[PDB]
RNA sequence: AGCCAGGAUGUUGGCUUAGAAGCAGCCAUCAUUUAAAGAAAGCGUAAUAGCUCACUGGUCGAGUCGGCCUGCGCGGAAGA
């Protein structure tokens, strides 16, 4: 790719088709048209699963053609689902929102280690411990 | 200090002649002559220039560190020469070069004719645009100065003669 | 960095990779970013994963002063930024030809990989290795 | 600027200078930060 | 101290879902890729973006940095 031309990291939840409301002007900055984006997000969308919290980058070219290259949804809203504890964060020092099995969170994030920029898987499976300390967590096993 | 006792390299064929407080140097650009602080003993007696803080005086280091600076300047000068790229931003404001006098139109009354002093020679590649050239850097520094002085560059749409590589901090508007 | 010890603990952490030294090559980083850290780390990650060295510490007294172990060919590497990478496993492995495939892979200015040693020579690009 | 009788470094960019006798604190990002005294 | 480099991966994190993406503020104040990079010091954004510093490569080349106790001084310091 390039460098730094008028591309950021935004656009979430896959499952709100054309959010303009939310997004909004990100997508004003460049001359994209977002039923455009919608043609192209919309027709990989319909590859695995629907109404995720999805992290893409709308990277611009100067030919008014863009490109996009999805990743995993975040470990926090992945922390969300499968425990089951839609509320997040909230208060990491005075309730702990849940817990997981180390087994669980590991396979999780193997799924990741092709999507991770790690060496050590096991090292890696613990930076999510890290993000579920950040979330209010405790790892058992 | 640290830059007292670094050696100046004058180039080949450059003239340099001290004449005890006075030193006078000569490369393909020009003549510049300058009188030195009585507190540094300078000695060419080599191919490079040396510095050294005469004795008595108390901070015969300090001021021997200046002197090296501008010596080291001054055979940049003789032998390169100096240019200071000079900006005129906004609508309406256009450069002129006539002989040795500077005409510009910065939105005034009046157009304000600048007298160059010696051995500068400006030019205006483009009428915004003000690339002057010389062979001293005190003088070229001053002339810049001076042109910058008609028109200071105003912090809401940087509209005024700045530098090249000036940055300007624009301000903006209270609330609309 | 705090004191002499702390010179040292990154010099038994050399030596200890020289002593079953191989192949090895050179790159440089003064023109290279996060995105290219991930190319070869990740290479290193590729063999097995972190302890693939790739320590930047080449002063002349300070890896200089760890070259008379062995190597002795290391003398004069000096300056010009020096990247080390080594093949314990697998001797005379694909680390050495992977900056040729790296150097048309967004890497652009490496040193020219003049490398170390085994050819027992200066740089030239060995691709008859045995696989 | 500000004439305070007691000048200090108010961020990172401030700098004492001490010119021609007067103590002056010049500020290399915002102009608010300069003053001049003590 | 300067001159050239990098200054990153999850990470749009959660809370009033109108937004607080190191940068209003509330919690953890992580672990990794590792020569190294705080989930953060300042500037700036509706929010991002963008620019620096922390730390770390090389170059260079000598001592140097932050405070304490004291002598003598400067500012603070304008009236008929």
């Amino acid at each position: 790719a390039k460098k730094v031309q008028a591309y950021v990291k935004l656009q979430v939840a896959a499952g709100m088709a054309n959010p303009s409301p939310p997004v909004g002007p990100a997508l004003g900055q460049q001359g994209v048209n977002i039923m455009e984006f919608c043609k192209a997000f919309n027709a990989k969308t319909d590859s695995i699963e629907k109404g995720l919290p999805i992290p893409v980058v709308i990277t611009v070219y100067a030919d008014r053609s863009f490109t996009f290259v999805t990743k995993t949804p975040p470990a926090a809203v992945l922390l969300k689902k499968a425990a089951g504890i839609k509320s997040g964060s909230g208060k990491p020092n005075k309730d702990k929102v849940g817990k997981i099995s180390r087994a669980q969170l590991q396979e999780i994030a193997q799924t990741k280690a092709a999507d991770m920029t790690g060496a050590d898987i096991e090292a890696m499976t613990r930076s999510i411990e890290g993000t579920a300390r950040s979330m209010g967590l405790v790892v058992e096993d | 200090s640290r830059v007292a006792k670094a050696p100046v390299v004058v180039p080949a064929g450059v003239d340099v002649k001290i004449n005890g407080q006075v030193i006078t140097i000569k490369g393909k650009n020009g003549e510049l002559t300058r009188t030195l602080n009585d507190a540094v003993e300078v000695k060419h007696a080599d191919n490079t220039l040396t510095f050294g803080p005469r004795d008595g005086y108390a901070d015969g280091w300090a001021q021997a560190g200046t002197a090296r600076a501008l010596l080291n300047s001054m055979v940049i000068g003789v032998t390169e020469g100096f240019t200071k790229k000079l900006q005129l931003v906004g609508v309406g404001y256009r450069a002129a070069v006539k002989g040795n006098v500077i005409n510009l139109s910065l939105g005034f009354s009046h157009p304000v004719d600048h007298q160059l002093p010696a051995g500068i020679t400006a030019e205006c590649p483009t009428q915004t645009e003000i690339v002057l050239k010389g062979a001293d850097k005190q003088v070229i520094g001053q002339v810049a100065a001076d042109l910058r002085a008609y028109r200071r560059p105003e912090p809401y749409k940087g509209k005024g003669v700045r530098y090249a590589d000036e940055v300007v901090r624009t301000k903006e508007a209270k609330k609309k | 960095m705090a004191l002499n010890l702390q010179d040292k603990q990154a010099i038994v952490a050399e030596v200890s990779e020289v002593a079953k030294g191989a192949l090895s090559a050179v790159v440089a980083d003064s023109r290279g970013v996060t995105v290219d850290k991930m190319t070869e780390l990740r290479k290193a990650g590729r063999e097995a994963g972190v302890y693939m060295r790739v320590v930047r510490n080449t002063l002349l007294r300070r890896a200089v002063e760890g070259t008379p172990f062995e190597c002795l060919k290391d003398a004069f590497v000096g300056p010009t930024l020096i990247a080390y990478s080594m093949e314990h496993p697998g001797a005379a492995a694909r680390l050495f030809k992977e900056f040729a495939k790296a150097n048309a892979k967004f890497e652009v200015k490496a040193a020219a990989f003049e490398g170390e040693l085994i050819p027992a020579s200066q740089i030239d690009r060995l691709a008859t290795l045995p696989t | 600027m500000k004439v305070r009788a007691s000048v200090k470094k108010l961020c990172r960019n401030c700098k004492i200078v001490k010119r021609d006798g007067v103590i002056r604190v010049i500020c290399s990002a915002e102009p608010k930060h300069k003053q001049r005294q003590g």
